[PDB]
Formats: C-alpha cells, sequence, structure tokens
C-alpha cells in the first residue's frame, strides 16, 4: 500500500507536466500563430489598393 | 471593417473620376471637331474641283 500510494503520487505529478508542457508548447504555438496574423494582417490593404489602382488604369487608359 | 469601409469610397472615387475624364475627353472631341470644322470649309474649297473627273 505504500509503494501504491507512492505510484498514485506519481501518476498525479506526470498529469503535473502534462499540464505544464501543453501550457508551454500551445503558448509557443499561439506565439507564432500571432507572429503570422501580424503578417496577414500587413498583407491585406496593399492588394485592396493595388486593386483600385488596377481600376484607375482599366478606366483612364 | 476598415477595408470594406475605404473600399467602398475607393471603387465610389474611381467611378467618379471616370466620369469627369468622361467629360474632359467629350469636351476636347467637340473643340478638335470645331477646329476640324474650320480645316474642313478648306477642304471644301479644295475637292469639288478633283471630285469630276
Amino acid at each position: 500500500t505504500i509503494r501504491n500510494s507512492e505510484e498514485l503520487r506519481g501518476k498525479a505529478i506526470e498529469q503535473l507536466e502534462k499540464a505544464r508542457a501543453r501550457l508551454k508548447k500551445v503558448e509557443m504555438d499561439a506565439d507564432q500563430f500571432r507572429v503570422n496574423g501580424y503578417s496577414e494582417i500587413e498583407r491585406e490593404k496593399m492588394n485592396l489598393i493595388n486593386s483600385t489602382y488596377k481600376t484607375l488604369e482599366q478606366f483612364e487608359n | 471593417l476598415e477595408v470594406e469601409a475605404k473600399l467602398a469610397e475607393g471603387r465610389k472615387k474611381i467611378e467618379v473620376e471616370l466620369q469627369e475624364a468622361l467629360g474632359s475627353l467629350e469636351q476636347q472631341k467637340e473643340d478638335t471637331i470645331k477646329s476640324l470644322d474650320s480645316q474642313i470649309s478648306a477642304l471644301s474649297d479644295d475637292i469639288v474641283k478633283k471630285v469630276l473627273p
């Protein structure tokens, strides 16, 4: 019983390290997601204003 | 949201600039036709003699 109490302690601490490990992994993944979302918000109004200038040349010339 | 509003504004601007350029080309064309009407008075002078073979 002493051994198996220690073993249940061990399983509990393995769930602890699982919790912190997933915390760290997903927080770094959301950091990379923040970087690439900054990039996707960079790339939009440039495309739309180049479309506006497409309409410009498509009417005036 | 920002691109929606600004692009509605941009396409509106593009179409109204199209209409302004259209008015300008219209007036320029009419002026050129009137100058051509003077030139073509000279043409009416110098054609009828040769038109008869």
